[PDB]
């Protein structure tokens, strides 16, 4: 009935993708291999996970997920894992050569290759939808595929779709963890070129999300896939009132109408909670005052930034579980009560509510405890223009030596366009100064 | 540089 | 999928290449008769990165083998692993270039680059997807500095976007081994700036510090310091064979090493490295991987860190880690000594890890600098070459071979420029 | 009650009957010595195979079909093969000597000395009809034989029978890959002097199978089995509305009337889907819909061509299996709103319908994987003139020269036959160049 | 059904002839006593193409030997399989021709066709439906050159439409075994040219270059050289005697060769040839058959094909393979090297693939080109022979036979007419 | 050269 496609591009995007749909499997009960043991209607029915399972065959249940990638090392990692007979073996596309950290490669050098391949298995995914609502993309900003190919992507979507949502969750570059020497140069063209071609782009970070696992978890020495089962928890949040029923249901165009105020502003950030060890869970009362509350706590947001810095223009609050909505009231109210939380003059309903029935589901061998109700936050805050002028002032430092240029400039790439890529992320910035303006 | 949102263009 | 051309040159080149191919083929369980007998499914996932199938189950490294003289040749077929390698691919001469770059690079080397170059032609028409190419030789000599030169130039003007990588083994700044060094020297730099994408410059007299100093070795062969410069190579091309948690191919590490055209000259280096006793008293931790490869006793190349300024840094990982730990520790060593790094390049460490680790160790990580301290060496080499370019010493040793006086003018300005240019982005305000 | 004889001319005949016949021994359940282990009725009844296989003995069916080849070869393989037992000793027809890919030889010179037995041995097969429909000749252009003495028996059966649909299934020369140095000559020639004795040729070719096999069926290196095996599910696509009874059936003069508009246009291109794997059928919902679809891409078409440069004057969709006439009804309509898929402005109702009940059959030990149903496609297109046009452009460079020429002229052909076709082959491209044309 | 009546002519042509009936015997499963001792049921099944059953099981080879001299007739009875030839087809003469085409042609070989010529229309009365003849004999001898040429004449008189298929082995570039060969070589030419349907160029010295440079042997017999031959041979009549998914008679090859009537002389080569020790180290597919077949150094024609244009290409396959794996090497050759081939000819190349590989290989492949390189040999030899009848230098052993100088003249002219028509068909713009 | 089918004649 309401269907959505993800599409996974990049090695980071491919890694989420796996935890996201091992989550999935787990949430829904799908075996490994696409069986379902308690498989009594086949060919039809509800069975709501329809939006991201298709019916092929006689009891088989296919991902509606694309997962593209460059080089063939992630994906054959795919093809030979634990849901090698999950996936349809033409849903993973590969190249044959990465894209080096390098957008002029991902973009206009080797992109071109297989953009029009992705593109055709995307149209025979929506071809086999009725009410397709949009596209989730998962990919990361510093990297080479995941920037390059993910913003052609994003610009041949818009061609061909048009008016499908157009969500994105994105590895927002940490402002001191790094991987890459050149993420300011991928990450700024990446902004510029898919800004306008964007919906919202959910934002996350690995240093946040490393600063978490210490503090909350109590793991010193979290893996990237901690991380990856953490932001899977967070897409499951976003896409469970469209996979369950619940109080107060929230499809996925209710996010862009809701978070985006104005078409240059669709960063809003992510934030999950409760995020609890095991051993702390029998010590604390996890009521909808106190996951509300904890929310709003700079420490634990996803994205290394402080809101306190800026103010607070949409927010979205998805609760799940064994939640009361006359508490969630309560507790929002009390929020707008406090001081130390900010809001823009010109949004004085702040908040937009969604409440599900499904509790969040443990992946085994997992770290979250089992708790009976959680809420993930999707706040549309002006603090992120502190982050964008960071990779700013990385960006200039770098591009006033011409350092790099050359990399990109030999692979089909114009000078002209970092140029006009920082020119746009000025005005960006500019517009993120104007609308924290009180007026 | 200048913004591109129109913010300010009712302000009234 | 992504495959490399591994190209032997010289005494010097190919006797460091006999040992990387003994550890290649122990990395992937094959035996020196060319036959599997390895336990992981990952040995053979990406075998073809540097392996022909060859009908019968039996592995072929794809390498070709350059010299001018047969006597290294004829020593690496009758040593270990000399079994493997493809008999069409030992191509050699009977002169010899005799430490003399003009001999080795105009007429000896001439004569062979033919056949050496259908050799290379024929490896990469039985390619999937060539990746680049891998050559090992050293600077000081005959065969290795021309005839490296000349193959880098012939396969550059063949195949121009694929990788040149060389892993070139440099004058030593005390003891040299061969009289005309300088020369050889100054003309294989003036050649490689110009074709190669990345080179990484080994100094025998660093290894020995290290076998000594860190190693606790009292009689340390060429066995060893071939061995350790065969498991840098081995770390570099690691992410292209095995699995990880971050992939960084040679085209990746080439784009995050090399911010200007000509500054691409690296210092290799690898952790841990331990004495036979010291094993028992030293816990493996990232922290001390992080420790021991930032240090400036344990680089390969002679030229202390300390006396410049990192323009990027590659450090790529091997084995079960923690990638907080490995962020934690690149972070923690940018910020406590900011002193060391470039100004106008914020983060600049490249990260990447591996989840399978050498043989034998829980974990790993081969460090790749590209520091500014590299202009040592070069004004160094560029002194020397002064020094007895003015007297005409051994001139006529090339110039009898049809060399130019004014070709060794020209090499010697463009050493001045490239260490000119060193030292201009050093100590260059971000402001 | 309505029979249907075939004739397998030259090798790519003869190995394509083979298939052809292995696959009507398999639905038929027939056994390769023509005994049935069902025969419950013996010398009547129906058996609606009555068609293909003649009921002689007592228990015994005979194909309906004359193999003819000038050399011993293949028709030897066929005579001490699998099927020795099926065919009557005296339909299997050779001479003593090959054609040499000499279209000159195999028509005048070798042709002339077997014809007339080839012409006694169809009379005798017609003789045994009460409701003859037409003949079925498969050979191929580029060939000896099956191009020269193609053409000599259909200018004979023209002459005999005169109102009997005469269909061919003819191995187009493809543009890139290729056997024969003198493939134009032949073709040229074999084009010229069939075209106005022939009711409808189907167009297949081994380079666009090559393809399929590559991308579709994961077949990295087919063999001519993989390619005859095709083309011979083809064909029983195509005879199936003869073989068994369905909800829309069609027989053989009904493609005659729908797919030729013009009688010097009647080069209808083959396409047949779903092809796929074992491996991916479990991953795919092969809806009346999909494949009705995927019929129409150009990656799909077993001729080396692309249907987006022309327009279609004509399609033919034969249904197999569990399909749902409601289905293709929407189907069709789908396809109709399509603007990438353009027809002629003077045809407005453009496709003929056929729906079977009889499902694929899967050759034991073949290559596609079982499925509960498929479409043959055999449209009529514009597209062929750039085949047709690069077919005349071989032919001029080599004709040019004199290349090749006296290896015909010596073997009893006059210089000006050459001049003749073409200038008959120009006015065949003209023709395709008018009926593209909006007016 | 199709046969193919055998002729052996002169020690050259003779010599091979016998290791050719050695490898043709190998291959059906007949021993040296003519006893069938096969295991396939194909390897009877078209034995009648080139052997006569002898009512008790012994097959007796459809070949006729020819000679002026009875040393070699003698040679080939003594030694293996020279049991199974039937003793009423040694026809030999008593005196010899001396390398004399002359003497050959005009007095001993005159003397001794009709013989000859009765001991054909005896082989060819037997048969069931003659497909042509074969010929093998060299060019530069006596013998074979004029007895050859004589037979060629007589048979084409006799059997017009049949095909005349000879291997003649032409002179080598270098080394002369025969002080007149440039008058021989020439004379035969002039008399093949008219009379023969295709002709096969052999030449010893690139045979030598194959044995030495490919199959690394060090003391090559005529063994080998006359067993590279007799694989080509075979591997040319390989669809007439065993099944395929392809099939090309002799016909279809002369059809698809020759262009124009007089451009009839090939290149003949094979594949794979490897040496001993090599067989370890290369696999055997498709794409390694296509790489070695289109190579100059592998032509047993001692002329360069890339001094030239291929006017057509003939590629016979043998064994289980893939048809697109071959047609796509095909079609990746013409593109790849266009530069190579004929431009006002599409598709150059004729594609012929059998089911039985040669004897202990899986698969095989014969090359056969007809390249406008030829008219290097053609024009060298025309050279010679100019150089040679200029001073008259041996022209009286000519004279002295009966033979005239205009006829020298003529065959002088058709040979130039000859390189001429080569030259004038390459480089030639197809508009 | 000209065409040879008739899809002109009554063009009315
Ligand atoms: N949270 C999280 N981040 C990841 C993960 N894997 C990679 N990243 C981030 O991705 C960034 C680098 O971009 P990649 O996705 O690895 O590069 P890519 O998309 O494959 O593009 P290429 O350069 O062509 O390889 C780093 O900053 C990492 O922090 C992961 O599993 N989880
Ligand atoms: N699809 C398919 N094509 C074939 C097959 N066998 C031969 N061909 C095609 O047939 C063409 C050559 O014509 P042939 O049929 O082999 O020649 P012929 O009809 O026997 O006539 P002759 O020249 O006298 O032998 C080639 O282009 C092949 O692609 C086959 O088994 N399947
Ligand atoms: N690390 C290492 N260095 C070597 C080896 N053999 C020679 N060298 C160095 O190479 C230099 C001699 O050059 P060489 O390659 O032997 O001359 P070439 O054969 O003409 O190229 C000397 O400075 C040696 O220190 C070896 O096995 N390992
Ligand atoms: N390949 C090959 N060539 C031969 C053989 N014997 C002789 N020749 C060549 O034939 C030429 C001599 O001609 P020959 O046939 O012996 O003279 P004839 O007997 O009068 O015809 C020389 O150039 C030899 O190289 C042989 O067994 N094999
Ligand atoms: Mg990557
Ligand atoms: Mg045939």
């Amino acid at each position: 009935m309401r269907e959505c496609i993800s599409i996974h591009v990049g090695q980071a995007g491919v890694q989420i993708g796996n935890a996201c749909w091992e989550l999935y499997c787990l949430e829904h009960g799908i075996q490994p291999d696409g069986q379902m043991p308690s498989d009594k209607t086949i060919g039809g029915g509800d069975d709501s996970f329809n939006t991201f399972f298709s019916e092929t065959g006689a009891g088989k249940h296919v991902p509606r997920a694309v997962f593209v990638d460059l080089e063939p090392t992630v994906i054959d990692e795919v093809r030979t894992g634990t849901y090698r007979q999950l996936f349809h073996p033409e849903q993973l596309i590969t190249g044959k050569e990465d894209a080096a950290n390098n957008y002029a490669r991902g973009h206009y050098t080797i992109g071109k290759e297989i953009i029009d391949l992705v593109l055709d298995r995307i149209r025979k995914l929506a071809d086999q939808c009725t009410g397709l609502q949009g596209f989730l993309v998962f990919h990361s900003f510093g990297g080479g595929t995941g920037s390059g190919f993910t913003s052609l992507l994003m610009e041949r979507l818009s061609v061909d779709y048009g008016k499908k949502s157009k969500l994105e969750f994105s590895i927002y570059p940490a402002p001191q963890v790094s991987t890459a020497v050149v993420e300011p140069y991928n990450s700024i063209l990446t902004t510029h070129t898919t800004l306008e071609h964007s919906d919202c782009a959910f934002m996350v970070d690995n240093e946040a999300i490393y600063d978490i696992c210490r503090r909350n978890l109590d793991i010193e020495r979290p893996t990237y896939t901690n991380l990856n089962r953490l932001i899977s928890q967070i897409v499951s949040s976003i896409t469970a009132s469209l996979r369950f029923d619940g109080a107060l249901n929230v499809d996925l165009t209710e996010f862009q109408t809701n978070l985006v105020p104005y078409p240059r502003i669709h960063f809003p950030l992510a934030t999950y909670a409760p995020v609890i060890s095991a051993e702390k869970a029998y010590h604390e009362q996890l009521s909808v005052a106190e996951i509300t509350n904890a929310c709003f706590e700079p420490a634990n947001q996803m994205v290394k930034c402080d809101p306190r810095h800026g103010k607070y223009m949409a927010c979205c609050l998805l609760y799940r579980g064994d939640v009361v909505p006359k508490d969630v009231n309560a507790a929002i109210a009390t929020i707008k009560t406090k001081r130390s939380i900010q809001f823009v003059d010109w949004c004085p309903t702040g908040f937009k509510v969604g409440i599900n029935y499904q509790p969040p589901t443990v992946v085994p061998g997992g770290d979250l405890a089992k708790v009976q109700r959680a809420v993930c936050m999707l706040s549309n805050t002006t603090a992120i223009a502190e982050a964008w002028a960071r990779l700013d002032h990385k960006f200039d430092l770098m591009y006033a030596k011409r350092a790099f240029v050359h990399w990109y400039v030999g692979e089909g790439m114009e000078e002209g366009e970092f140029s006009e890529a920082r020119e746009d992320m000025a005005a960006l910035e500019k517009d993120y100064e104007e609308v924290g303006v009180d007026s | 540089v200048k913004s591109k949102i129109g913010s300010t263009e009712n302000l009234k | 999928m992504r495959e490399i051309v591994h190209i032997q040159a010289g005494q010097c080149g190919n006797q460091i290449g006999a040992k990387f191919w003994e550890v290649i083929s122990d990395e992937h369980g094959i035996d020196p008769t060319g036959s599997y007998h390895g336990d992981s499914d990952l040995q053979l996932e990406r075998i073809n990165v540097y392996y022909n199938e060859a009908a019968g189950n039996k592995y072929v490294p794809r390498a070709i083998l350059v010299d001018l003289e047969p006597g290294t040749m004829d020593s690496v077929r009758s040593g270990p692993f000399g079994q493997i390698f493809r008999p069409d691919n030992f191509v050699f001469g009977q002169s010899g270039a005799g430490n003399n770059w003009a001999k080795g690079h105009y007429t000896e080397g001439a004569e062979l680059v033919d056949s050496v170059l259908d050799v290379v032609r024929k490896e990469s028409e039985s390619c999937d997807c060539l990746q680049g190419f891998q050559l090992t030789h050293s600077l000081g000599g005959g065969t290795g500095s021309g005839m490296g030169t000349l193959l880098i130039s012939k396969i550059r003007e063949e195949y121009p976007d694929r990788i040149m990588n060389t892993f070139s083994v440099v004058p030593s700044p005390k003891v040299s081994d061969t009289v005309v060094e300088p020369y050889n020297a100054t003309l294989s730099v003036h050649q490689l700036v110009e074709n190669t994408d990345e080179t990484y410059c080994i100094d025998n007299e660093a290894l020995y510090d290290i076998c000594f100093r860190t190693l606790k070795l009292t009689t340390p062969t060429y066995g060893d310091l071939n061995h350790l410069v065969s498991a840098t190579m081995s770390g570099v091309t690691t992410c292209l064979r095995f699995p990880g948690q971050l992939n960084a191919d040679l085209r990746k590490l080439a784009v995050n090493m090399v911010p200007f055209p000509r500054l691409h000259f690296f210092m290799p280096g690898f952790a841990p490295l331990t004495s036979r006793g010291s094993q028992q008293y030293r816990a493996l931790t990232v922290p001390e991987l992080t420790q021991q490869m930032f240090d400036a006793k344990n680089m390969m190349a002679a030229c202390d860190p300390r006396h410049g300024r990192y323009l990027t840094v590659a450090a790529v990982f091997r084995g079960r880690m923690s990638m907080k730990e490995v962020d934690e520790q690149m972070l923690n060593v940018q910020n406590k000594n900011s002193s060391y790094f470039v100004e106008w390049i914020p983060n600049n460490v490249k990260t990447a890890v591996c989840d399978i680790p050498p043989r034998g160790l829980k974990m790993s990580a081969t460090f790749i600098g590209n520091s500014t301290a590299i202009q040592e060496l070069f004004k160094r080499i560029s002194e020397q070459f002064t020094a007895m370019f003015r007297r005409k010493a051994f001139l006529h040793w090339y110039t009898g071979e049809g060399m130019d006086e004014m070709e060794f003018t020209e090499a010697e300005s463009n050493m001045n420029d490239l260490v000119s240019e060193y030292q201009q982005y050093q100590d260059a305000t971000a402001d």
